[PDB]
Parts: C-alpha cells; structure tokens; sequence
RNA sequence: GGUCUUAAUUGGAAUGAGUACAAUGUAAAUACCUUAACGAG
C-alpha cells in the first residue's frame, strides 16, 4: 500500500498492504476493487471482514451478475447494483481522475458503453469485436471498427447500437493528465485534440480517448461537473445514507 | 430553522384590546406560558408559586392553583424556597414547571398537583440562578448563573447533563430555540456568546463601540453602553439584543459586528436614557417586542430583507417595571409581567401609574 | 464623560468583587481621613447634592483624585447593590490584582482636575 | 526508523555565577513570588530574551512590512491575552521594555494570592499543587499556569475539595470519627 | 444517574442495524460498566440486551464523560449471525 | 565608635506519595484518569 494507485485514495498509515485487484475484466491500475467501493467510497463496510460478509450475501452485482470476490476488479462503465438498498451506480471518472460515486436510474443500469479494442475474424469464419471490459461479441455490425464504441445490452450481451469515431463526437478521457475531461473532438493527428464545452483545448493519446456519444448528447449520465465530481458524489452518498 | 412566518402586515394594531388585572401579591418576578388549553405560570418575590389560565381571549386570566413559601424551609435540598425564586419556566410538554433563585436550589414541580415533584441542589456558594430556557420540544434544560456557569438538565432523567464556563461577567440572559444551541450575554462585558452544546463551542460578539463616532458621523452636517441587558433569539441565524443605554442590536452570525442598531428605544429620563427591560420575540416571525418602565410596549417588525427592522407600533397598556413578555396565539394575546420594582434589585426611580400583576393585550389577524 | 464613566464603573465593579471598595458618603469620608482611598467616585444626580459636597473639598486637601459620574443608579449597580449609591471609595492595596486599572483611572481623573 | 520527538530546553543560566548584586535581585523575586529555585526565574529571563529578540528583529524592518506587521501584531496580541502587556502599551517599542515581574505577575501562583483565596504566595502554591483551585471547570495544579485575561474571573476553589463543597477532607473526616467511636459509645 | 446521547444514527440494512455514536455523561459516578449500556440502550429501543453491542469507549480526560461507538440490531439471531465473537463471549 | 529596631518552651485546629475492595483501562495485562478501607508531627 503506497505502491497502490493513488486514485483509490487510501491513506498512508493503516497497514502495509492494499487490496491488489484480482484478475478480471479491467487492468489492475485501472480498476476499483469492490472492497474499496463498499468500504472506502460507500462506507457501508468498516472492516474488510464486513465487506466479505456483505458480498457472501450476494448483496452486490457488477454488470448484472452477482460477484462474490473482495478484490474483484470493477471499472469504467461497469454498473454495480446493490439491491436490498435500491441503488445503481456506474463507475465513471471525476475530473480529478477518480472513480466517482455516481448513482444512476433503475434503467440505464441495464446497459453500458464499451470501447471496441479489436475487431477480428474468429475461427469458422465468424467475426468478433472485443471491448475494453474484455467482452467478446461475435457477429457484429460490419461498420464497427477499432476505436468505435458500442452500446451493449447487459442482460444478454448483445450490441444494441454503436457510435463511429470521427470529428465532432463527444468524448471521455480515460487516462493521463487529462483523465476525466469530457469534450467534443476536433482532430486526430495517435493524438486526439479535444475541445470541451468551454472552448478549452487539450491533447491525449488515442489510447486514452473513449467515445460516449454526440455533442451535448452523451449516451450515459455524466457525473456532476460534466468533466469540465467524485467528491460531490461522496458527499451525497454518505449524507443521504 | 428560519422565518417562514410573515404576517407582519396583518396585525390588528391600534384596536388591540388592552386591560389589566390586580393581583394579590407584590413584586412579580416572571411569567411563562404553555401552549400544546393555555397555561400561565408566575413566581413571586413574595415567595409564592402562582398558576392561572388565560385560555379565553375574551376575558382576563383566571385563578388555578398556588403554593406559598415561608421561612420554614431554612436549613440542604429541602422541598421549598424560603427565599425569592428569580425565574420560572415550565416543561414544554406541560408536564412540569421548574424554579430557581436567590437560594440557588432547583425546585421542579408537577404542575397539576402543583406540589414539589423534585429538587436538585446547585452546589455552590455563588450559584444563584439568573434565568431559565428550555429547548423546544424537549426536556433538555439550559440554566444560567452568576458563577459564570451554565447548567443543563434533561427533566425526566432529573440528572445533570452538562456544564459550561466562560463569561468574564455574570450571565444575565440566554435564549434557545428548536435546534440545539443557545445564547448568553455577559452584561457589563459588552459581549455575547453562542453555544453549540454537544460541540461545546462558543462564538463571540462585541458591541459598545464608543460615541465620538455618532458625533463624528453626524458632524458632516449620545450614549455609551454600560452593560448588555438582554437577548431574544429570533431564528437560528439571527437574533436581537438590548442594553441599558436603550440600544437595540440585531446581530447575525454573518459578521462579527452588529448587523443593526437602534438608540433610545423607550426614550430618555447630563441625562439618563431608559434601560431596555424586556425583549421578546415570537419564533421565526418578522416581529419582536420590548418594554420598559416608561410603559410603552414597543412592537417592532423585521423587514423581509431581514437587514433592518422597523416599528410597528406602541401599546401604552403597561406602566412601570417590565420583567417578561410572552406571545400566545390561536390571533395573538400578549401577557406582560409588571411589578413595581426590577428583578435584580438596583432600583428604578419613582414608578408611578405603578401596579403589580399581569397586563393583558389582545391583537388579531 | 461617557467613556471615563464606563471605565470607572467597570473598575468599581471589579473592586466590589475583590472587596476593595467602600460605599456611601460616610464610609468614603472615613477612607479619606485614613488615607486609604485611591480615588473617590460620586453621583452627579445625588439628591440633595449637599450630602456629599464635603468630599471634593476633602479630596483636594488630601491630594486624592475624585470625580462625579452621572448616575447614582448606575454607580449602585456597579457596586453590586440593588440600591442607588451616591459616593464610593476604591481603597488602597498595592498588591491588588486590579492595581494597574485603578492607577489608569487615577491618571485619567488627575488629568481632568488639571 | 521512527520520527524524532522534538524537544527544547526552557531556561538559561547566567554568565557570571557570583554577582552579589544579581543574586540579591533573584532572591527578592523568589520571596515576593513564592518561587522555588532559580530555574523558575531563569526560565522567565529566557522566555523574555527570545521575545525581545523577536521584537528587535522586527523593529529593524520597515514599519508596513508584511513580516513586521503580521508577526508584530501577533506577538503583541499574544502578550496581551495573558496580561503581560498593558491594555495599551501595544507596540514593539514597548515589548522591548517589558520586564520579568510583568510575567511573574500572572502565574496562577500569584493570582490565587492576588484575589484573597490564599493570603500568601506560599499558601497559594500548596493550595494549587494540592488540587483546590479550578480555572473554570478544570482543576489546575501547576503554579506556573499563566492566567489569561478574560480567564481572571473563573479562578476559584474546586467542586472537589473541602474548600469547594463536597465532603471535608480525610484528616477532618478522621477527626469526626474519633469524637465518634470513643466519646459516643 | 446517567445522561445517554447517541449521535450520528445511520441505518445499515446490509447488516440490518443502526450504527451510532455513544455519548454517556458520568457526572459523579465513576464509569459505566458497559453491561449497563446494554441494559439502557436495550430498553431505549426494542432490543433485549443481546441485540446491541457497544465497545468503542475511551473516556474523556478529566472525567465524567465517555464517547464511543454502538450497534443496534433487529432479530437477536442476527446478533448471533454477524457479530465478532470476542464480544459474544463478552 | 556611629545608626536603626526571639525560641533544644508548650496547645490544639487539608492532602497525595504510597497502600488497596471495585469498576475503569487493555487483545490479556500494567500505569494513568475514578474511587471504598487505609496513609503527617
């Protein structure tokens, strides 16, 4: 712990170790182990002993499936649904670059956006796309290309619409100095020149750009701040709780 | 909590029904009112506990019950006050009424039977009880003494909650409202402090800033304060104060200065201004009231901006020493406490038109 | 004046609490005769005024500072009494916790007399 | 591999160990204040020297200097809160001329004398060190306390101790029970 | 007689409970002997002592005051289900 | 020469250092804070 990712905001003292994300759908540095979510962000748990006690009750689903692992690696666009409590979150960034506590409606919880990472011909001649959350869906629309994004159902897998990556799309920044900024595009030099709803301009690597809809028309609810906050998010959670 | 009540333009004012009632005993200390039938409670420098009902606005208050003292309690917790009870208030549920005074003993009473329910000794040589305030809707109890100490008691636990220290001068006056906090004024200190009880925090206010300011202000074209007399806390976030020099100061947590100030409220008589004897408000409203031996009830309105106040009007109905003021509605009927001699004994000259008892006032709308 | 009156009344109050004060025209006179008065305070609205007119004379002869405050009611309250006081004497105590405050008042009074 | 506990010493002994003139001066002080040894004076001679230094430096800066202003006013305000610097001699030029008595005068020690409560700086000590004295709600048994201004009034015997209500003492209480066991029955 | 205040009362249905801050005033007594807080904090709710648990007590210096952390469950079987055991022996 | 001006005698009238029931503290203990019975010539 100290060699953990800063954006979990674990204190310095407390112990020597941090959770260390299980293997899963999101790379370790880019994830949010449930334990940190239950106890550290949401305050439902105190102990790690109690995080577990919660999870074994099957009180928590990620993307619709009950997940029962303390250090399960949840991440960007993931849903997380605590039922006996009626809450639906979606893990999406602060403008600081912190997984924000962001309650979403009881619908919306029903879909997520995934970035396509690869699009390839699997065997038997069947094609597949691979999203950033490590989903593979076969038989996708032939128009879907690498870097496009894709509305997944969630109860069934199933892509149910997509967005191309081209000049003028609305965009989430998923890493680096600009991690959390949202904005239109402008230009792909790979680097992507982004302009936000304030005519503030900035670049990042193509790797860090995530397409989330059309200008002024995100396909998901944005956190307080419109990536121009995870703190505001935490202020509402504990206070209503 | 704040002011949602604006009737300030409604009031029956001039036509207010005014009347008096002569009473048996002398030098009436204080008056309280329980509102769920209406109830009336006064204790006397004559060593008596006295109980009436006003619950009709058509008629004068009407006798209920009394219990009188003597010397016969003299010794250390004995059931009764052989000395003068200097303040009174009753349990906000109406289940109890409590008293303290020169003998620095707490005698709380079951109202209905009107016989001692319990007694707690204050334990000091200096512990005389100057004032009493309940929190709303609670048997939490705030109490002030001249040892600079503040005492808190939850009635049904009949137990000593908490204690506070800290005014350089004696503590005359405390006000309290629904949320938990209360205010005290240190008289000759020229300061007043606020108390968040569990947090156990005090916040500080300083008035008294000299003349030769008024003069210097007004020469582009008259009194110091000796002491802070009283305080009535209007909302959570604002309140009013008064001082022997006849300055009324609304103070607000927004600044460390007074947010507004007024001079010679009840007038003067080189020369002597009137003290501001009784300062009282009705919760979360735009209106408060003061009274003094100059005998003109002065009812003031808050302006909706809450950045200044104005006179609504005057009720001559009272004359002489004004100890307390209480507003009870169902309409309004104000009950005034008038003795011929001030509470704490430094005497006020040649009271005439003097009397002792309740003063009645009937306003509506 | 107003300022000096408040300064005086506050010191009188502290002197009362520390029992370093004598109240009344007669008691004041005696402190002067004994040379134990730091300064004399008198009420300007004393009625009749004649009952205390010997004090200014006595103070001048003893080189003791004296001054009048406007209200006997106020001076009475400062003395910690529920009655009006027309004369008061702050007594000597070189080890007094309020010696400096007493000296400050003396200096103010002395300046007025000059 | 821990984190140093920082400490410093609080007094300073004088250069010339045998000046009759300084020795007498110190004894007078011990006597008039009910002091215990020299370190009890030495500590204050030391407190003072740093204040005066602090002052001196500041005074060499330009008046209207943010440093001077910010810290000068603070030193003064601090010095006044404790009743060391008179309600006005409120300038750096005056703190320089402040002297030891001016501090020595605000010890709990000397205050518990200064308002009756004791009638002796020595009764005072033993009273303080024996719990019978609260400042506010709080017992204070350090003679060296340093009574701040608007705290002057709150000093009084404690809710525990014979002299503040609550029992008498265990030597009195012993005496009540010798007139009891023999002379009673 | 004690004065008992519970601040910060939040509902945690995840563990089927109320979480709060214990604040007990000890004006002359000495201390509290936490069993009796299971008593009073039992009867102040419907709790029948073995469904509450109070541990987090460090007293106020100078005395007379105690501040800690306290738990109220429904369903004393859940107190047998969820509690750490070294208080179940307490 | 100058200059100022007490006891190898007795009498009776609170407190923790310690010590120690308790409870408190603690993971268990210990000390601190609280506190019965004790504890000054």
């Amino acid at each position: 712990r100290l060699a953990a990712p800063h954006h979990w905001l674990l204190d310095k003292l407390s112990g020597c170790y941090a959770p260390r994300p299980s293997a899963g759908p999101h790379k370790l540095r880019e994830s949010l182990p449930l334990i940190v979510f239950l106890r550290n962000r949401l305050k439902y748990a105190l102990n790690g002993r109690e995080v577990k006690a919660i999870l074994m009750q099957r009180h928590v689903k990620v993307d619709g499936k009950v997940r029962t692992d303390t250090t399960y690696p949840a991440g960007f666009m993931d849903v997380i649904t605590l039922d006996a409590t009626n809450e639906n979150f979606r893990l999406v960034y602060d403008v600081k670059g912190r997984f924000a506590v962001h309650r979403i409606t009881d619908e919306e919880a029903s879909y997520k956006l995934g970035k396509v990472k690869k699009v390839q011909l699997g065997k038997k001649g069947v094609p597949y796309v691979v999203t950033h959350d490590g989903r593979t869906i076969r038989y996708p629309d032939p128009n879907i290309k690498v870097n496009d994004t894709v509305k997944i159902d969630l109860a069934s897998g199933k892509i149910t619409d997509f967005i191309k990556f081209d000049a003028g799309k609305l965009v989430y920044v998923t890493g680096g100095r600009n991690l959390g900024r949202i904005g239109t595009i402008v230009h792909k030099e790979d680097l992507v020149h982004i302009k936000d709803s304030l005519d503030n301009t900035f670049v990042t690597r193509l790797n860090n750009v995530f397409v989330i809809g059309e200008q002024g028309k995100p396909y998901i609810s944005l956190p307080k701040g419109k990536g121009i906050s995870i703190a505001e998010e935490r202020d509402r959670r504990r206070a209503q709780q | 909590g704040r002011v949602f009540r604006y009737f300030g333009d409604k009031l029956l004012i001039s036509e207010a029904k005014q009347s008096f009632t002569r009473v048996g005993e002398n030098n009436l200390t204080c008056i309280s009112c329980f509102q769920p039938r209406l109830f009336a409670y006064t204790v006397s420098k004559d060593l008596q506990l006295t109980k009436y009902d006003i619950t009709d606005f058509s008629k004068r208050p009407k006798k209920l019950k009394y219990a009188k003292g003597g010397a016969k309690y003299i010794p250390n917790t004995t059931e009764g006050h052989y000395d003068e009870i200097l303040t009174v208030a009753a349990s906000p549920d109406g289940k109890y009424v409590v008293t303290g005074g020169r003998d620095r003993k707490l005698i709380v009473w079951s109202t209905e039977s009107l016989s001692p329910v319990k007694v707690i000794p204050t334990k000091d040589r200096r512990g005389e009880v100057l004032s009493l305030a309940f929190r709303k809707n609670s048997d939490q109890l705030y109490a002030s003494c001249a040892d600079f100490k503040i005492r808190t008691y939850s009635i049904n636990q009949f137990s000593q909650l908490e204690i506070l220290y800290g005014h350089h001068d004696i503590v005359e006056d405390i006000s309290a409202l629904a949320m938990e906090r209360c205010v005290t004024v240190g008289a000759r200190d020229r300061t007043a402090m606020l108390w968040k009880i569990p947090d156990e925090t005090r916040l500080t206010f300083r008035g008294g800033d000299e003349p030769q300011k008024l003069l210097r202000r007004w020469m582009k074209e008259f009194f110091c304060e000796g002491s802070i007399d009283v305080v009535s806390m209007v909302d959570d976030f604002h309140f009013i104060t008064g001082s022997d020099n006849g300055n009324i100061c609304l103070w607000s947590l927004a600044k460390k200065k007074p947010i507004f100030t007024e001079r010679i409220a009840h007038g003067i008589l080189l020369l002597q201004p009137f003290w501001i004897t009784s300062l009282y408000a009705i919760p979360y409203s735009n209106v408060f009231i003061s009274g003094s031996w100059s005998g003109s009830l002065k009812v003031w309105k808050i302006s909706d901006n809450l950045r200044s106040f104005e006179l609504l009007g005057e009720l001559s109905g009272a004359k002489g020493v004004v100890t307390k003021i209480q507003v009870v509605e169902s309409k309004f009927r104000i009950l005034a406490s008038i003795a011929k001699e001030h509470r704490l004994g430094r005497w006020i000259a040649n009271v005439s038109g003097a009397r002792n008892g309740i003063y009645s006032a009937v306003i509506d709308q | 004046d107003a300022a000096l009156t408040q300064q005086i009344l506050d010191v009188v109050q502290q002197a009362a609490n520390l029992r370093q004060l004598k109240k009344g025209a007669n008691e004041a006179t005696k402190t002067l005769n004994r040379g134990i008065s730091e300064f004399i305070i008198m009420a300007a609205d004393c009625e009749p005024i004649e009952i205390l007119l010997h004090l200014p004379l006595l103070c001048e002869d003893k080189n003791v500072p004296y001054v009048f405050v406007p209200s006997r009611v106020a001076l009475g309250r400062a003395c910690g009494v529920s009655r009006p006081v027309i004369a008061a004497s702050i007594t000597t105590n070189d080890a007094s916790a309020i010696k400096t405050q007493i000296y400050a008042v003396k200096d103010k009074i002395e300046t007025l007399l000059i | 591999p821990r984190a140093p506990r920082t400490y410093s010493k609080t007094y300073s002994t004088p250069k010339r160990p045998y000046e009759s003139s300084r020795l007498d001066a110190e004894l007078k002080l011990a006597g008039e204040f009910g002091l215990k040894n020299k370190k009890e004076i030495y500590r204050i001679s030391f407190q003072l020297s740093k204040i005066r230094r602090a002052a001196r430096d500041l005074l060499t800066r330009d008046e209207k200097d943010p440093k001077r202003l910010f810290e000068g006013n603070a030193l003064i305000r601090r010095l006044v809160r404790v009743g060391v610097l008179s309600e006005d001699k409120k300038k750096l030029d005056y703190v320089l001329a402040l002297k030891v008595e001016d501090f020595l005068e605000r010890r709990l020690q000397t205050q518990v004398y200064k308002l009756g409560l004791a009638k002796s700086v020595h009764h005072a000590r033993v009273l303080i060190t024996q719990r019978h004295i609260a400042v506010g709600k709080q017992i204070v048994n350090i003679p060296s306390f340093m009574v701040r201004l608007d705290s002057e009034k709150h000093i009084d015997f404690a809710p525990t101790s014979p002299f503040g209500g609550a029992r008498p003492g265990r030597v009195a209480r012993r005496n009540a029970a010798r007139k009891a066991e023999a002379s009673g029955e | 007689a004690v004065t008992i205040r519970t601040r910060k009362v939040i509902s945690n249905p995840l563990l089927a409970r109320k979480q709060f801050v214990v604040d007990v005033l000890h004006p002359n007594r000495a201390n509290v002997s936490k069993d009796e807080l299971r008593e009073k904090l039992a009867e102040v709710y419907k709790a029948e002592k073995d469904a509450v648990s109070v541990f987090g007590f460090r007293t106020q210096f100078g005395g007379g005051k105690s501040v800690g952390f306290g738990l109220v469950y429904n369903s004393v079987a859940e107190a047998k289900k969820f509690e750490p055991t070294y208080r179940l022996v307490r």
